[PDB]
């Protein structure tokens, strides 16, 4: 039989099947609710009129069990047509997940969808692996949440896993505001995701953000266009880089919150020292969050400033990292020996 | 349960196994140090008893071949309780060690077996 592979995206599910090296289904992870049944994903935001929308897994973690059985009906029936009571399924968790969060997860998989095997994986390994490595340090950053996450010989490190207080959402967000300073009001959820396909499409990491703001200003070089729904064209400006250059300066967003760059390197500081070098040698992006250009000569330079100089600073930008949690769960679960990790609906039955 | 772990690490020696369509397949005795640049691998030494295990990834290897031979590496060395010491080795960079046991030094050859993906 064939796996089934479920990530449990904060913003999108990615799902699909074993061996394939793509997820074939991805789409959003909200609930609709009559205002005065459930709809989910593409067809909950097609009716927003009629609907209270709600994310059941806002920052990573389920906080949500009902609207959250719903997203996996939709997973398994609507857009995989898939048995789950017929096929051993992946599921991914967040970093740092609690156990009770696993163990009601791993019941509604069990006792409601019956599914006839289940093994569980944290996100960031599954991304590490798809690296090719078994040794690194992992920065997730998704819609949600992020984490940097220390992996050591297959193994996530739980003392030195830390969040960085943003993520995809609120880079949106901040965009939404400064686009206020060139007179834009985007302020609906409607208007939210058209800003959300403008900061993908036009945003990027200045490699030196004070030196940008210098150089952008020089010119009208920066400025970029995008075409909005109604045909209507929006310029951009240094907001390009403005937006993401929240992740390095949180308080851009009013956060007293660290930034990337900070907070992989407490991380890595959490283990101990005779394993660093090969954590920073080993700095792996994974998510949709990472995917700014700039990105890796950008962080590569911020972290050689805080390391050490002895240490060999080394960022991993895999070009589909903003899948590589699902495809590691692809290749995991292809694996001969997938069928010995898992645990059994009857195991857990009689446990 | 898997064959190739239950032959693992039993005498001291040199033992190959090429990630193939998901499997850990041994490497025919009479190929090894010649390795597949389209490939990646599973490589464990062992002495009289420590292990050495490293995974060797091919130029050319597919994503499920590089990422089948991490997780079938860690596998391995939890098999061996934990025992093995673990090493990342690209083509062309590999460490001295890794080329020290192959007595006429390593070699790559084109081609590789088909992905899985
Ligand atoms: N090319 C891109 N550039 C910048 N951000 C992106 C890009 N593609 C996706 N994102 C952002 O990544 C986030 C989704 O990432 P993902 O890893 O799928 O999150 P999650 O797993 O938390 O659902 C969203 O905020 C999205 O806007
Ligand atoms: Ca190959
Ligand atoms: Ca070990
Ligand atoms: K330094
Ligand atoms: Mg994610």
């Amino acid at each position: 039989v064939q796996a089934l592979v479920v990530d449990n995206g904060s913003g999108n599910v990615k799902a699909g099947v074993a061996g394939d090296d793509a997820p074939r289904s991805v789409f959003p992870s909200i609930v609709g609710r009559p205002k005065n049944d459930a709809y989910v994903g593409d067809e909950a935001q097609t009716k927003r009129g009629i609907l209270t929308l709600k994310y059941p897994i806002e920052h990573g973690i389920v906080t949500n069990w009902d609207d959250m059985e719903k997203i996996w009906h939709h997973t398994f029936y609507n857009e995989l047509r898939a048995a789950p009571e017929e096929h051993p399924v992946l599921l991914t968790e967040a970093p740092l997940n609690p156990k009770g969060n696993r163990e009601r997860m791993t019941q509604i998989m069990f006792e409601s969808f019956n599914v006839p095997a289940m093994y569980v994986a944290i996100q960031a390994v599954l991304s590490l692996y798809s690296s090719g490595r078994t040794t690194g340090i992992v920065l997730d950053s998704g819609d949600g949440v992020s984490h940097t996450v220390p992996i050591y010989e297959g193994y996530a490190l739980p003392h030195a896993i830390m969040r960085l207080d943003l993520a995809g959402r609120d880079l949106t967000e901040y965009l939404m505001k400064i686009l206020h300073e060139r007179g834009y009001g985007f302020s609906t959820s409607a208007e939210k995701e058209i800003v959300r396909d403008i900061k993908e499409k036009l945003c990027y990491i200045a490699l030196n953000f004070d030196e940008e703001m210098k150089t952008s200003e020089q010119s009208s070089d920066i400025e970029k266009s995008y075409e909005l729904p109604d045909g209507n064209i929006i310029t951009v400006g240094n907001e390009r880089f403005r937006c993401p250059e929240a992740l390095f300066q949180p308080s851009f967003l009013g956060k007293e919150a660290a930034g990337i760059h900070t907070t992989t390197f407490n991380s890595i500081k959490k283990c101990d020292v005779d394993i660093r070098k090969d954590l920073y040698g080993n700095i792996v992006l994974s998510g949709g969050t990472t995917m700014y250009e700039g990105i890796g000569e950008r962080l590569t330079r911020d972290i050689t400033t805080l390391a050490p100089s002895t240490m060999k600073i080394k960022v991993v930008a895999p070009p589909e990292r903003k899948y590589s949690v699902w495809i590691g769960g692809s290749i995991l679960s292809s694996l001969s020996t997938f069928q010995q990790m898992w645990i059994t609906k009857e195991e857990y039955d009689e446990s | 349960e898997h064959p190739e772990f239950l032959k693992a690490g039993k005498e001291p020696g040199l033992q190959i196994w090429r990630v193939e369509k998901f499997d850990l397949v041994p490497v025919p005795p009479n190929l090894y140090g010649d390795f597949f640049t389209g490939d990646a691998y599973v490589i464990l030494k062992t002495v009289q008893l420590q292990y050495d295990l490293h995974y060797w990834l091919g130029n050319e290897c597919s994503q499920d071949e590089s990422g089948a031979a991490a997780i079938f590496t860690v596998q391995l060395d939890d098999y061996l309780n934990g025992r093995a010491v673990q090493h990342r080795e690209v083509q062309g960079f590999e460490s001295s060690t890794f080329s020290g046991y192959f007595k006429s030094g390593l070699k790559y050859k084109k081609g590789g077996v088909a992905s899985g993906f």
